[PDB]
């Protein structure tokens, strides 16, 4: 179980910009200045490439391990239950 | 000069005003006091 | 702006124009007018020479310098205090507060009788013939290039010796040109960025940069540890 | 606006026609009348110059001036009181509170008797022959160059002189850079963003600056400190 | 765990302003003067480049992490539950 | 980028370029206008060579380097705190704090009157002749073909000398590869992204590399065991 | 990648190509071109030869190997600790911690002044005239046996000597292989899964892979039994 | 076809979400003021 895995293209970071310190500067400021008019995207703009280069967002790689993970939990709850009263001791006999 | 309403502007920052004017200076709010009032205020009735 | 200006003279833009042998009737004349005509249309802050320079006023009025274009702003010399804009109609004129200004030609209308102000404007880098000065960032000479090369295009086609798709692909190009240039010339370099973001992360928050010379927007805003 | 009104004379607009060879026979006359029709169809209040002038009220009338063709404001000489629109259907008319004024042609029907009363009005800059003069705002020349070659193209596909793609993009291109110079005439500068910010913030709002001048709708709005 | 980091075109930023103090005067009036007229957006406009530079909003480098995070939450306070009831000193016992 | 920048001389693309018979009269000169225009429009900081250069401040003002293209950071020479953009309009003017700089052609306009600053500024990697130098990563090399190829169709299908599917195919093929060069010389090596990983996961953020050359931007954040 | 990379000679692309009638005229030295382009634009690790070669290090600079393309990693001779990218803008240059590297031509910049440094590089199999090497995959040389006949037909296409659907299904045909050559080379393989799987599956997680060689990524992350 | 369509406009302006801004704020510091001399409104009644 590792996060949520965001796919990220720099299509359009500005030019002249490392993106290290173009990725420092949006840890702070939480503004990414971006190039919209870069020489990457000239064929999505005039129509020469898909218009599909520009936009529809970034991707996620993400596996819903979290349901999987309380599938279990609500089942170890089921048989700690389960085994309390096969022998007769249960959660208030415990307390 | 907390508990008396006066907030130093180089105490709690870099300055980089002299004047009484909350565009360029700050307003202090006595939160400090009724927690500190409380106990002069038992010590009285000890 | 990430890169320098570095300045070159107007006639590399014929240069790289007459090399296209439809835009060989081209002239200084026409690079001149419409390198003008670009630089007011892109307006970039970037390509204006920022001066400073002082002047005295008589009675709400004041003589203005003769390259002036746009006005950063006005300050009074002796207290540094800015100038606003006047919002007022009925300014040196009396009946039987905060300084302001306002400038339509050569002249400037200001709140104050007889002061000295400083105005911090913006004006044309010249050549030494006299004539505009334009940058080498080969972006700009590409999109002034298109430009003068979409203008002469739409007046051949107006006479119809251009093909309607020829225009249409002129003016598809500049468009996009145009979009980069403006892109290129106003997104923030790394330093510019630090100013930005010193200016946006702001514990107590900063709303009187005008009075100074927005001196200290970009400033750190530091707060004391306790 | 961010740039300044820097003047200049009308022909200088056929400077730049007059390249194109379906534009030759237009002349100053021409000029005259479309620079007037695009000056009143773009409305922008920065192109007009900014007068004061005071006259006196005979009964409930008073002579306007001869250049006048906006009115700022009215109010009394003596008070400075502004004065409003007159509602009243029956101002001077007697049978058997606040003033106001109205305004039509030469004539100023104000609800005061006898009384001296300052106009803030707007006229157009002229030359020192009785002709407009029109700011040198390349974006400004290039919309009003677009305007009048619309007007011409428009006439001449009218009579089956010009194609229609020609007045369609004619029409395109017009109208793309009216949009531009609507924006740029009026879009505020950073003195007047101060002007604006001061009227925007106010933790106890000022809603009286029509009875000054608005002398006082930038000034900010200073809370003391407790 | 960084914020969410919006990503921000200056295309209509209007002419004659530093981007340093069009964004002082969008911090303290909440509004900021853009110039959709701009020469940049003569493509979109006049229809030679494509719409989707005057316009599809803007885009956001955000990643859920504060669903990864509250996921490591809900477990750790699964175990404080296992280890208290594995040894018989429950919370309840425990104040 | 993961590759290596491993140059070659400006003629490997005319190798290139010549295959093709109607770009047979294609020139070294024009090859280094249109190879200038591409580096430009493209604006990869890999392509550039990293140099600093100290020089001293006068009043307010310093002589810049001849190859300067763009500025990546100034620093004062003997403390080594970074400089900030320069938002003052009113520098070294003065009336009757954290240093900055503004930069615009041959000038630097620091904050600081007599100081040596180090710059640490990019330029263009020339040949034994006084001629750019360009990658001979086949990508670039096929994105830079393909611009000299369009730019050559584009004038031959303005003069009618191209079918306008050929313009077509080459502005798209251009199009695909402008985006591959884009993404080839921008996505980050592996021992770039562990900098980036360094960056990017802080419990105690950092968010002062601006003072330092951002020299620790990527280093990694060591939290001890208690 | 499933298969293994044994290698062929170029003229292999060549018995292929030549059997269309329409690519008789191809030589060595367009296969030689394209080919290089081909791998360069797929970009695929498995076809370039990994090495390792230990260089001395000056004063912050060190000589490059003749053949490096792209390195994987750079470290300490002694230590074996891997080294980052620069961030830094000043790196050897005084004024009056983590280890890192930089490189551009056929120099490398480290931040170090007096040690030896271990890179391991990537190069191309050449082959006994000193030619590239290909992959005999068929999926790979179906893929550049299109590629070469693509840019083929895109050339004559140009001058108007193949019709357009020719082109259009060479190069949908060719987009398949492409996708098909990169699902081929890129997809892991039932060991390389096991990596992937001993990666991925970790209930300490390890991330510092990268001080090692990133020797242990693939090490099975075992947990004691209580 | 908008004419014998389109229904009947609204001038509508949201004052009723500004008002109540307000009256949230008057509520806020009534008692933020109670806080500062330490008389709550459960000792003024």
């Amino acid at each position: 179980n590792w996060g949520s895995i965001l796919e990220l293209d720099l299509s359009k970071v500005p030019k002249g910009w490392d993106v290290g310190k173009w990725m420092y500067y949006a840890r702070v400021n939480h503004i990414a200045v971006i190039d919209s008019f870069k020489e990457g995207t000239i064929g999505a703009s005039t129509g020469k490439l898909a218009g599909a280069l520009n936009n529809a967002g970034k991707g996620m790689i993400e596996t819903n391990i979290g349901n999987y993970i309380q599938q279990q939990i609500n089942l170890l709850e089921f048989i700690k239950m389960e085994m309390a009263d096969v022998a007769g001791i249960s959660k208030q006999r415990e307390g | 000069d907390l508990l008396n309403g006066r907030l130093h502007m180089s105490d709690l920052e870099l300055v980089l005003i002299k004047a009484a004017y909350i565009p360029d200076r700050l307003q202090h709010y006595p939160i400090m006091n009724s927690k500190l009032n409380v106990l002069r205020g038992e010590e009285s009735k000890r | 702006m990430v890169n320098n200006i570095n300045w070159v003279k107007l006639p590399v833009i014929l240069d790289r124009l007459l090399r296209h042998p439809l835009l060989t009737d081209l002239n200084l004349e026409t690079a001149i007018q419409y390198t003008l005509d670009f630089i007011s249309a892109m307006g970039l802050p970037n390509v204006y020479v920022d001066k400073i320079e002082t002047i005295d006023i008589k009675e709400y009025r004041g003589e203005l310098p003769c390259d002036l274009i746009s006005i950063n702003q006005v300050r009074l010399h002796k207290n540094g205090i800015a100038l606003r804009a006047m919002t007022d109609n009925f300014n040196a004129y009396p009946t039987h507060g905060e300084p302001s200004f306002k400038t339509q030609g050569r002249v400037i209308f200001t709140s104050i009788k007889h002061e000295k102000v400083d105005i911090s404007y913006k004006a044309i880098m010249l050549d030494d013939e006299g004539l505009p000065l334009i940058p080498d960032n080969p972006i700009f000479l590409k999109t002034l290039e298109l430009y003068i090369k979409k203008e002469w295009f739409t007046i051949l086609f107006d006479m119809g010796k251009i093909s309607p798709a020829v225009l249409n692909n002129t003016q598809q190009e500049y468009a996009f040109k145009a979009g980069q240039c403006n892109n290129e010339f106003v997104i923030p370099s790394v330093s510019e960025m630090e100013a930005i973001t010193n200016m946006w992360n702001q514990l107590i928050p900063r709303v009187t940069e005008f009075r100074r010379g927005f001196k200290n927007l970009g400033d750190k805003e530091y707060i004391r540890v306790h």
